[PDB]
């Protein structure tokens, strides 16, 4: 597997039209994937990162949009970056999204990590637009080998044991840091449950504890509830993604969380804009807007 | 949507080692079976679960069954509400080691008698089972406690329900 | 020093904004019980203690100390004063030090610090002499000092979860160890003096980066549970033969492309080889007296270019043979003498035919062979009576030989992505079937015969352009609940009935035909 040819190549389109593809072979696809599912497997699944670090939301398959990210922040390894999911699905091109990000986890695996999202998830990215990509542009055997590397990745993230990263949200079964660590791997994401909740819970405004959630999975949690996790936890920021908002960022119960959208546009529906959140060494963070072009 | 204020009923896995805590406890919570044997010191997992329409919150200890590997093994017993002696149907010594296990139990929560069930586990191999049903009855009945058959590999057996009735057991329903 | 979030928005900076005495009110009594009791043994765990009040230093009678899941930082220095102190429980708080008056608990044999913060082996736990126990799981240790050496009554050390990169020498003087774990860190190397720590029955080395073993691993002649899982290993030492206890050497994603000839004849007790993710390209060279005591050989995802003949010629209990994703191109003279298989996985391979002296493979319950160059399928298959599987997904197969019908056992029969054009009207007599794929084919029609599956529960004709219409007999399959038609158009049904579905076809077929 020669990366930088794999990296090189999918550079290659950087200010082209949208919507240009890369031809990586079935074999540097697959070689990807093997490669950075040895790295996740590794690597902690609760991953203890330090900042400096840039964090960033859903992608979504807009490939295009990844690239501005990275413009603006910096490709790596001149920044640390921390993806929390949603990688694939509803985008145009989900697969120079993933290979790129993949071919940057096993580029510099020490300063680029990726978290899962619920789309990271074989039952959902069958509907949702990864499978069909795969199968138009490759074959089906190729979606499988994404869903073994999928089944490895890391669920959650705390920075400098202040910040709490995953893609969705709190569990009314999360009471300690050590439940995340005894999720086994690889596995595939059930319906209810600790690893459920964690990629598809919502923080709710006029929810007071938890509810239920409208997408008909998981719950909603609320501002005192949100509190009273960091209180227990010693942290000070939830950072999460998973819903779209108008701004790229959005927080919640009084900046003690913030949701983090990375997809500018989103699906083609949506005026948003997208947002990374930089975290310097004070922890003093910042966020960088991708306004919808 | 969880109840306020629910009751936790702590639950404690023993047994010989290798019998199958550790699978049956990661199937219960995370719903797959786990193929390789990583010896236990001590894990812990909790869920919230509504049991015959009564919430409860399900706090299960998973201990360690090899003697290098069951220091504070009674430090972690000692806070149970209630047991799942586990022995393996193809492990013959696992099975005499109920009795151990079942006075360790009321030696270390000293009492009488102590919500517990009887599990044997990996049913699933028949070819080389070596405890019949009868044999685990009559140990189930000597002691007076429930027995119930399980196996943590997919599709699993009963697993959900021996956690469940023993949480049954502790509540007297 | 422990920074603190703060947002830049807005041209400022912004910040994002319980019962804490009545908490170690509660501590200070249970501390006041135990003294009036005079216990030995002391339980604040679960408590939410963050720093312990100094009041335990009245505590001497103490021998078990359990204070885990807390949020401690550090301890007092107080805690010295527990010199009859034989277990220090402390797994999962938030610990980053320890205090140096710990020196004086000379009975301290359990040390456990697993789940906490260390980036380091706490001082002053090098000279805890008295240890035997030593649990140091899920911190952030890089180094193990060479005074790991005063530490020589350990029997077992866990230090997995890491990020250690090297072992000091000094490791050999640990002579009593029984259980040594050090799993999940960086090792690229093992020192060789740890073969002076022959008493050690468990080594747990999975998940690192070792390139080698060191050649005097077989003086742990006691050795039975040995982790080598996802390394970096080219070779494996001759000395492991002495390691005669061993009941499983699993060396599952490695580089290792050759073993010690005759090494697994030594292994007397070993019940399982698994050769998986590595670089072989033949089988382990020894006689067949190697495969003599295994029942399962795993050499999936490798390069082996061909299977020697009468290799399993001493493998009685050998049933499970795993050979996926390698570089077969034909198979054996003595195929049919592999008597004792019950499991056969031959995907991802180059096979363009299955010899028919595969009917002496009675036992056959499992046969894999999807990912090849099949075109056609021998007639002794038939004689597979115990089959309940068959995987032929991904082949170039033109037909089915009409002896598939004697297969009565046989449950899931997968023909995906395959150029069949259709099937023999036997194909009923497969009472038992309930999965059928047929995606990925050129089927121009369905037997009559399918209405004979009595037990049919799946049935997948996706992708299938030449299927025009289905047998109305299709509906006296009572159990058939999933009928995949995605991308068939079947044109001589009725277009808003197949765009209604399956539920809509089947009962179509069930009330538009003679039943
Ligand atoms: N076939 C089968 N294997 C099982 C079953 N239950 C457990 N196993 C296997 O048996 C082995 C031991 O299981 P495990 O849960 O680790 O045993 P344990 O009781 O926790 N042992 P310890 O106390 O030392 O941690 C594993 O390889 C596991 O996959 C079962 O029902 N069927
Ligand atoms: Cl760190
Ligand atoms: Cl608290
Ligand atoms: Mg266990
Ligand atoms: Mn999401
Ligand atoms: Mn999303
Ligand atoms: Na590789
Ligand atoms: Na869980």
């Amino acid at each position: 597997l020669n990366l930088d040819s794999i990296i090189g190549r999918l550079l290659e389109v950087q200010g082209s039209r949208p919507g240009k593809n890369v031809q990586l072979t079935e074999n540097e696809i697959r070689g990807l994937c093997l490669k950075s599912r040895e790295i996740f497997l590794s690597q902690p699944i609760l991953l203890e990162l330090e900042a400096p670090l840039k964090i960033c939301g859903d992608i979504h398959g807009q490939y295009y949009d990844l690239l501005r990210l990275f413009e603006y922040g910096g490709f790596p390894p001149e920044s640390n970056y921390l993806f929390l999911g949603d990688y694939v699905d509803r985008g145009k091109q989900s697969l120079e999204t993933i290979c790129l990000l993949l071919a940057y986890k096993i580029k510099y695996p020490e300063n680029f990590f990726l978290l899962r999202g619920n789309h990271e998830c074989a039952s959902i990215n069958r509907i949702y637009g990864f499978y069909d990509e795969c199968k138009r542009r490759y074959n089906i055997k190729l979606w499988k080998t994404f869903t073994d590397c999928f089944n490895c990745l890391p669920i959650a993230a705390i920075v400098d044991e202040k910040i709490f990263c995953c893609h969705g949200g709190l569990s009314p079964d999360l009471q300690s840091m050590e439940q995340i660590r005894r999720i086994m791997r690889p596995t595939d994401v059930p319906d209810q449950g600790l690893l459920c909740d964690l990629l598809w819970s919502d923080p709710d405004k006029d929810v007071q504890g938890w509810g239920e959630n409208d997408r008909g999975v998981s719950f909603t949690f609320g501002a005192e509830v949100v509190a009273k996790f960091l209180h227990k936890h010693d942290l000070d920021l939830i950072c999460r993604a998973h819903q779209v908002v108008e701004d790229g960022y959005e927080f919640f119960a009084k900046r003690q969380l913030v949701t983090l959208f990375s997809a500018p546009n989103y699906c083609g529906e949506f005026d948003n804009a997208g947002a990374m959140m930089s975290v310097d060494e004070t922890l003093m963070c910042s966020f960088q807007i991708l306004k919808p072009a | 949507v969880p109840s306020d204020n629910l009751p936790t009923y702590k639950l404690v896995v023993v047994g010989d080692g290798g019998v199958g805590k550790s699978a049956l406890t990661i199937q219960f919570f995370q719903k797959i079976f786990v193929p390789d044997y990583d010896p236990t010191i001590e894990d812990s997992y909790l869920k919230h679960t509504e049991i015959d329409n009564q919430w409860a919150i399900l706090d299960v200890l998973d201990t360690a069954g090899l003697e290098e590997f069951s220091a504070m093994r009674e430090q972690y017993m000692r806070t149970g509400d209630g047991f799942l002696i586990v022995y393996s149907v193809t492990d013959k010594a696992s099975f005499e080691h109920v009795d151990r296990f079942h006075q360790l139990i009321l030696r270390v929560k000293d009492r009488e008698s102590f919500p517990m069930i009887l599990v044997a586990n990996k049913v699933d191999l028949m070819h080389l089972r070596k405890i019949t049903r009868e044999q685990g009855k009559e140990m189930a009945t000597k002691h007076n406690i429930p027995y119930i058959e399980t196996s943590a590999k997919d599709p699993p057996l009963n697993v959900d329900k021996a956690f469940h009735d023993l949480v049954r057991v502790i509540r007297q329903q | 020093a422990q920074p603190g979030v703060a947002f830049s928005v807005d041209n400022t900076i912004k910040r994002p904004n319980t019962r804490k005495k009545s908490s170690n009110a509660e501590v200070i009594k249970e501390l006041n019980k135990c003294r009036e009791e005079n216990s030995m043994r002391l339980d604040l765990s679960k408590r939410s203690i963050h720093i312990l009040p100094s009041s335990i230093k009245e505590l001497t009678q103490l021998t078990e100390l359990y204070l885990y899941s807390n949020k401690l930082q550090s301890l007092p220095a107080e805690v010295g004063c527990l010199v009859n102190l034989m277990t220090l429980a402390l797994s999962e708080n938030s610990l980053t030090s320890l205090p140096d008056s710990l020196d004086n608990l000379k009975k301290l044999r359990m040390l456990d610090l697993r789940h906490n913060k260390l980036r380091e082996i706490p001082s002053v736990v090098y000279r805890l002499d008295s240890l035997t126990t030593l649990y140091l799981r899920f911190n952030r240790i890089t180094t193990v000092e060479k005074d790991i050496k005063n530490l020589s009554k350990l029997s077992m050390l866990s230090i997995r979860e890491n990020k250690i990169k090297q072992l000091p020498a000094e490791i050999g003087e640990l002579c009593n160890l029984i259980t040594l774990d050090v799993a999940h860190n960086q090792l690229e190397h093992l020192p060789k003096e740890i073969g002076n720590c022959t008493q050690i029955t468990n080594l747990d080395l999975q998940h690192n980066e070792l390139l080698d073993l060191p050649d005097t691993i077989g003086n742990l002649s006691s050795l039975s549970r040995l982790g080598l899982r996802y390394n970096r290993l080219s070779a494996i030492p001759r000395s492991l033969a002495k390691c005669s206890a061993l009941e499983e050497l699993n060396l599952e994603n490695n580089n290792i492309s050759t073993l010690p000839e005759s090494l697994l004849s030594s292994l007397v007790k070993l019940n399982s080889l698994t050769l998986a993710r590595n670089c072989f390209q033949l089988y382990p060279v020894g006689g067949p007296s190697q495969f003599s005591t295994i029942y399962s050989l795993n050499m999936e995802h490798n390069r082996i270019n061909k299977i020697p003949f009468g290799i399993f010629s001493r493998a009685k209990v050998l049933s499970k043979l795993n050979m996926k994703d390698n570089q077969l191109t034909s198979l054996p003279l003595d195929f049919g003498t592999w008597t004792s298989m019950v499991e056969l996985n031959l995907a991802t391979n180059q096979l363009t035919k299955i010899p028919e002296d595969v009917s002496g493979l009675v036992s056959l319950e499992v046969l894999i062979l999807s990912n090849n160059l099949l075109k056609k399928l021998p007639h002794g298959l038939g004689n597979l009576r115990k089959l309940r599987e068959l995987d032929l997904e991904e082949n170039k197969l033109e037909s089915l030989p009409n002896e598939i019908a004697y297969l009565k056992d046989l449950q899931k029969l997968v023909l995906t992505n395959n150029q069949l054009t259709t099937l023999p009207r036997g194909i009923g007599h497969l009472t038992n079937l309930t999965h059928l794929g047929l995606g990925e084919n050129l089927l121009t029609h369905l037997p009559e015969e399918i209405g004979t599956l009595e037990n049919l529960e799946e049935l997948y004709l996706n992708d299938n352009p030449n299927l025009h219409s289905l047998p109305f007999e299709l509906a006296l399959c009572s159990k058939l609940s999933i009928m995949s038609i995605e991308n068939c158009p079947l044109s001589h049904l009725p277009p808003q009935i197949v765009a209604g579905g399956p539920s809509f076809i089947i009962q179509f077929l069930k009330m538009q035909g003679p039943y």
